[PDB]
RNA sequence: CACCCCGGUGGGGGAUCCCUCGGCCUGCGCGCCGGGCAAGGACGCGGACGCACGCGAUAGACGGCACGAUCCUCAGACACGACUGCCGGUCUCCGACAGCGGCGCAGCCGCAGACAACCCCCCGGACUUAAGCAUAUCACUAGGGGGCGGAGAAGAAACCAACAGGGAUUCCUGCAGUAGCGGCGAGCGAACAGGGACGAGCCCGCAUGGCAAUCGGCAUCGCCGAGUUGUGACAGCGCACCGCG
RNA sequence: GCGCGAAGCGGUGGUGGCGCCAUCGAAGGCUAAAUACGCCGCAGGACCGAUAGCGCACAAGUACCGCGAGGGGACGGCGACGA
RNA sequence: UAGCACACUCGGGCGCGAGCCCCGAGGGCCGGGAGACGGGUUCUUCCGCCAGGCCGCUCCGCGGAAGGUGAGCCGGGUCCUAAGGACGCGCUGGCCCGCAACCGACAGGCAAGCGGGCACACAUUCCCGCGCCGUGUGCCAUGCGGCAACGCACCGUGCGCGGCC
RNA sequence: CGCCGCCAGGACUCGCCCCCCGUGAAGCCCCGCGCACGCACACACACGCCCGUACCAAUCCGC
RNA sequence: UCCCCAGCGAACCCACUGCCAAGGGAACGGGCUUGGCGCAGUCAGCGGGGAAAGAAGACCCUGUUGAGCUUGACUCUAGUGUGGGGCCGCGGCCCCGCUU
């Protein structure tokens, strides 16, 4: 909330860079059974537990 | 494998220290070209790996050099002792386990092991 | 509280010095509180007989006899054994030392003179040594210093000292020193074995 | 016309059957953590990389050895060794200190933390059974605390016996659901044998006195230290271990 | 645990006392093997065959929930991978 | 079926598509703008949508691709203590307890930054102007005025006594 | 005031006064004096660490 | 608001259900018996009935099922208090000094 410790922001950045779709070149790989990232996180539905 | 290990064995340890610094510089110039322009996909890969290759040969030469420095030392450095296990490093030696008192020595000496065969 | 910090200063109680850095301060305080309690109790004759030790002039006369029979050092022994005859000469006369050895020579009645240290703690290591030396008739003396007895035999300290025979060049010195210490220790046994010290003295 | 029933086709849903790189069970093997920084965590690391998995600033194969031609989504890499395998390096940071302890000790070390199936020590229930219930039972269990090891613990009789005597411990069989304990209620409950597996025995202390003969440390054959309040003893290990069928 | 507190002879004898006779030597120490056992590795099996079998054959202790201690799923299948 | 927007209206625009998106006009209504905790990229730009939004959407806190958070002066730490905690040691069979290093405040105590520009958004942080604070190095003087209230020599360190609600 | 006037309201604030069987922090920094020490403010030069920093009257918590 | 519409779009509940009268029946039937009727199965109202739905009756009883609580219940128990012993000191007459 605009004031955070160093640990809170690093955990918040790690949650942010994680939250992205599957790169589209991975859909052409053989044995890629994943179509969308099921671990996508939306900020309003899913909460992070970064206190 | 752009820098081969065959050439790195000829260099000395401080000569490999300067090479890893020079190769780290070229990796920074490669990471510049990756951000600004295109690159062949494994150029950063290759330069990262031959930094590791120079540093490994540096470590392998340094383990060999430091071993012959402290070979006949009372206490060798902990790097150069074999890392068995904390329990196995603290084990008694086989000489120490075979240590017995004087009565057990005299008895085994005066009554040694006999080699015999029985038949009825 | 400031009154309590003054309270634990007025009493000198070693159990108040409970921290780690106060450890050397504490055991100095224990040593003096023991010493005041040790001498305020009625010391029995078995312990208090070691308070009567030998005079400084008499101690120097006693040990000057013993210095003729000082055992060899380890450096002297080492070159003695590499010599051509290590057992050359007659059997030497040495100070016999150590509690196991000395009480064996006392019970076998072959010690001529026994020196017992005075400062030995636990004192029960040597409390039998006067009364055993009387039951064998061996003349004994109590000398202050386990440390001074240790230097005669090249140790830091040793509790009891004896020698089993005297050279003929020291025989009349030996009978003068036996008569000097028997008037103190051996002949005053039945007086010293009733004498209570400490708080009984007051 | 709606409604209902039967059939056909189409839906709907995922039963059935077939499959199975998964589980479960049993046996065997292994039984190897940690200041040389463990377990666990945090954060980072792929050219395009989210997750998973791998890894640690040497960060998505670094070295040696073996292998020998592919890896692949793109781009590319590749006999100056692809893809692999085995082993070794590197191995961030948090997480084991108000630390504690040993040794004369220029200093060198150890303990802590993990593991919780097995084993050892301490602490220790209640539901339950008694057709209630309080002793009893559950149970000297569960659980908690502490501590090891590859096993542990036990162990060479202050034993069993009553014979014509056996002979460490542990385990099996067996004594035996017995003797016995028990509101003699519910219930609980061993031991010696006999048979067997396996087998193994030893030691400190009161060691010389014509000399501690013993040990620790070192910058080492000499010091310093321990020690007479008493130190003192060597029989077991190791290597090798295929490539075709 | 506490009180008392030994001995040169002592302990014990299914366990009241005492006596006999018999049998051992406590209050110091070590000791393989046979014995027990999870993870893991290996091999098996009259086991189960995707609501079964482990909670998980799948990006499973994951997603997700709980302040917290903790709780905890669901989801397998084209073909000659040549079209 | 229950239920779900029912103070808006008119014209225009982009667009396959418009009651709701944009623009203009008219008519109304009420908060809006800054911090904390909490959220964590929702911010902003570009592109999208036949999915989500209690209708629709060309819109969006949605989907995709990007961009963005710059400090001696703001806040915290490198400072201080409060109530209080305390992993060490004593006391223990274990606690309690005693001493207590250390810790404990993003609203306490508490050095010093404002005006403006720029900008898609962000800046008291960048830029411009004018300041200020602290630290570290160098380079030393050895005092005076006023009856008095006091005025001044832009000087330091230690101790003691005091100094805030 | 010197290098737009007049009137009113106002957060806040000094001191009086009132209130209390309530009396309204601590410590560091700092300052002052006292007593000692020995010297560096100005000036000039140099320098200034880590973390946070977007946004949130539909962005929070009540699924 | 309802009502009607575009779009969106649930839940409760559900053995099966044409409606009455009397009778019989577990003694108050939607179904049985004997009679009386109604049936295009639609819209909106409505609260008579379905002994309407909620919820393994909270009342009452039973249980050798509890818990909260009380005390002159039973058996115990922390706490308080008491006696004796252990807690190694000197002196003097249980008493008095003393300190270590
Ligand atoms: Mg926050
Ligand atoms: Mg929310
Ligand atoms: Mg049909
Ligand atoms: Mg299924
Ligand atoms: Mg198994
Ligand atoms: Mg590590
Ligand atoms: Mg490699
Ligand atoms: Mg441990
Ligand atoms: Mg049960
Ligand atoms: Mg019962
Ligand atoms: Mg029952
Ligand atoms: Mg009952
Ligand atoms: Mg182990
Ligand atoms: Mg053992
Ligand atoms: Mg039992
Ligand atoms: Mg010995
Ligand atoms: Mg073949
Ligand atoms: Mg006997
Ligand atoms: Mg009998
Ligand atoms: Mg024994
Ligand atoms: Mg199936
Ligand atoms: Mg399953
Ligand atoms: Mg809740
Ligand atoms: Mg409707
Ligand atoms: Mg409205
Ligand atoms: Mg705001
Ligand atoms: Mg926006
Ligand atoms: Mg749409
Ligand atoms: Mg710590
Ligand atoms: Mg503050
Ligand atoms: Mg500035
Ligand atoms: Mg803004
Ligand atoms: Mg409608
Ligand atoms: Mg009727
Ligand atoms: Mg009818
Ligand atoms: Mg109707
Ligand atoms: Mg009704
Ligand atoms: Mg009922
Ligand atoms: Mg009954």
């Amino acid at each position: 909330g605009s004031r955070k410790t160093e640990i809170i922001k690093t955990r918040l950045s790690r949650a942010l860079v994680r939250n992205r779709p599957i790169p589209v070149w991975k859909r052409r790989m053989r044995g890629n059974t994943q179509q969308y990232n099921m671990k996508r996180r939306h900020w309003r539905r899913n909460k992070l537990k970064i206190y | 494998m752009k820098i081969r290990t065959l050439e790195l064995r000829e260099k000395s340890v401080e000569e490999l220290e300067t090479l890893a610094f020079s190769l780290k510089e070229e990796l920074l110039r490669l990471r510049q070209q990756k951000n600004t322009q295109t690159l062949k996909p494994h150029e950063i890969r290759v330069m990262r790996k031959n930094i590791a290759r120079v540093l490994t040969v540096r470590t392998e030469k340094l383990y060999a050099e430091m071993y012959e420095k402290h070979k006949n030392d009372k206490r060798m450095p902990k790097d150069l002792r074999p890392r068995l296990t904390k329990a196995k490093r603290m084990a008694l030696t086989k000489r120490q386990l075979n240590m017995s008192v004087h009565s057990v020595c005299k008895r085994r000496r005066a009554y040694p092991r006999m080699y015999f065969s029985y038949s009825e | 509280s400031q009154a309590k910090r003054e309270m634990i200063e007025r009493r000198r109680n070693p159990r108040d010095l409970d921290q780690k850095h106060q450890r050397e301060e504490r055991k100095a305080l224990i040593a003096e509180r023991v010493h005041l309690y040790r001498n305020a109790l009625r010391i029995p004759p078995a312990v208090y007989q070691f308070s009567t030790f030998l005079n400084q002039q008499d101690m120097d006369q006693v040990l000057s006899l013993f210095r003729n029979y000082i055992p060899e050092t380890r450096a002297e022994k080492k070159k003695r054994l590499m010599s051509e005859n290590p057992r050359a000469g007659r059997k030497p006369i040495l100070i016999k030392f150590g509690l196991k050895h000395v009480t064996d020579l006392i019970e076998r009645k072959e010690a001529r003179i026994v020196i017992i240290a005075s400062d030995v703690d636990p004192i029960e290591v040597v409390v039998f040594l006067p009364t055993l030396c009387r039951k064998m008739g061996i003349p004994y003396a109590i000398v202050n210093g386990k440390k001074e007895l240790g230097t005669l035999v090249h140790l830091k300290s040793t509790s009891c000292i004896c020698l089993c025979d005297v050279a003929p060049k020291d025989s009349v010195e030996f009978k003068n020193i036996l008569a000097k210490i028997n008037a103190i220790f051996m002949d005053n046994y039945e007086i010293t074995m009733k004498k209570w010290g400490g708080g009984a003295l007051l």
